[PDB]
């Protein structure tokens, strides 16, 4: 929500997940893991300790 | 003479959580970065609030 953020706004990100019609496939794993990764707009691969950057 | 003696309990001394501090300097505002993990690498920890 509201993509103009100045500096100091701790702002929640919202993720809505829905498994597809291939929910019938595996079913012996009941958990899967969701890495949220962070890219710069110009450059790539911000390291996950992420100082002077997004803190989470 | 209610003697409840010799309850030979063994107690452990190992603080299970471990906190690392990092002080990010900034102009007129300040940031704390906090790395939290277990003591030893086979006993995992649940956390509730900080």
């Amino acid at each position: 929500d509201e993509p103009k953020v100045k500096v100091g706004e701790i702002i929640n990100l919202k993720i809505i997940t829905e498994p597809t019609s291939t929910c019938r496939r595996k079913q012996n794993s009941t958990v899967n893991f969701l890495d949220i990764v962070i890219f710069d707009s110009k450059t790539s691969k911000i390291l996950p300790r992420s100082n002077r950057r997004i803190l989470y | 003479g209610t003697f409840g003696e010799t309850k030979k309990v063994r107690i452990q001394c190992y603080l299970q959580l471990s906190v690392s501090v990092e002080d990010i300097f900034k102009k007129d505002i300040f940031f704390f970065k906090f790395l939290l993990n277990s003591s030893v690498r086979e006993e995992p920890v649940i956390l509730y609030s900080s």
